[PDB]
């Protein structure tokens, strides 16, 4: 009967799952485990780039807190 | 033209915040509520003099005062401040209003074991006035001498002798 349309629902919908749990799982590899920096303004990506700067290995991504510091 | 004056690399010389943006982020309200004076006489000197070349000192003083307040932090709450820069900094807009849990186990720290209270909203964005003994820049922009405008009208006006003077015409 109507559950028949489920099987084709089901392969559609995990079709329209696999985009956005793909880009998560690959911005939080690409990132340090977490989620992509978000710079829309240029204060952002000036913040952004001092992490690039100050992490030393010219990566944003890697924090330095207060062990960086004596 | 003549040429320009750049300072040595001596003179820029001075020990780096070499912190990430987060934990800027998540020291932001306290970093301006205790590192206030430095801070504001650097920007108002940087304001004032519009070189930086003659807000080095001062800039120093701010990378002086931001240091002080960060082994100040690190003394004495270096666990509530890690776990709350830790979760401002998973965050990929760095969200204040995610991480208020860690940020009030960072205030309650703080309050209790060095006594600053974070500022309100409102309070970080006032103009505030700055007591200095450096002088007042006369001639920022480097101006020189302005010209001397035309002589203005002076004087009643007399009717035009003769009229118009025009050809044969007698008015
Ligand atoms: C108590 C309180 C009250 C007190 C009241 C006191 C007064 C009482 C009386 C009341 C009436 C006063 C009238 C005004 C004062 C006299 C003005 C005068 O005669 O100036 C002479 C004027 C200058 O001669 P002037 O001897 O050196 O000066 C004598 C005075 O000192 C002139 O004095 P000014 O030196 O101070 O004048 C200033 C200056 C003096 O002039 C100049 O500095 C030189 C430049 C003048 C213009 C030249 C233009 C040339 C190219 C265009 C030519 C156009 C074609 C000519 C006409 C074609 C036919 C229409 O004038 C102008 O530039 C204005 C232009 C001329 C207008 C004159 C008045 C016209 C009013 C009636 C118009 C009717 C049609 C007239 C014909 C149209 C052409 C004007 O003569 C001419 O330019 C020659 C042409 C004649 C002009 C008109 C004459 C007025 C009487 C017309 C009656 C007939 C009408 C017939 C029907 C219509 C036509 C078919």
């Amino acid at each position: 009967m109507w559950f028949e349309v489920l099987p084709g629902i089901a392969v559609m919908g995990v079709c329209l799952f696999i985009p956005g749990m793909a880009t998560a799982r690959i911005h939080r590899f690409s990132n340090g485990g977490r989620e992509k920096r978000v710079a829309h303004y240029s204060y952002q990506w000036y913040l952004m780039e001092r992490d690039r700067r100050v992490s030393g290995v010219n990566r944003y991504y890697v924090s330095k807190g207060l062990e960086n510091i004596d | 033209p003549g040429i320009v004056e750049l300072p040595s690399l001596e003179d820029l010389k001075v020990q780096e915040v070499k912190v990430s943006s987060s934990v800027l982020k998540a020291a932001a309200h306290h970093y301006g509520a205790q590192c206030d004076k430095p801070n504001k006489e650097f920007m108002l000197c940087r304001w004032e003099e519009k070189d930086p070349r003659r807000c080095l000192e001062e800039g120093k003083l701010v990378n002086q005062c931001a240091l002080e307040f960060f082994r100040q932090i690190k003394r004495h709450c270096a666990e509530p401040f890690t776990e709350y820069w830790t979760c401002i900094d998973y965050s990929g807009l760095q969200l204040f209003r995610r991480c208020r849990k860690e940020q009030a186990q960072f205030d309650k720290c703080v309050l209790d074991k060095l006594g600053w209270v974070r500022p309100d909203l409102g309070e970080l964005s006032k103009v505030t006035k700055v007591k200095t003994d450096r002088p007042l820049p006369e001639n920022p922009y480097h101006s020189r001498a302005r010209p001397e405008p035309n002589p203005e009208v002076e004087g009643d006006l007399k009717p035009a002798r003769h009229g118009s003077r025009l050809f044969f015409w007698t008015m």
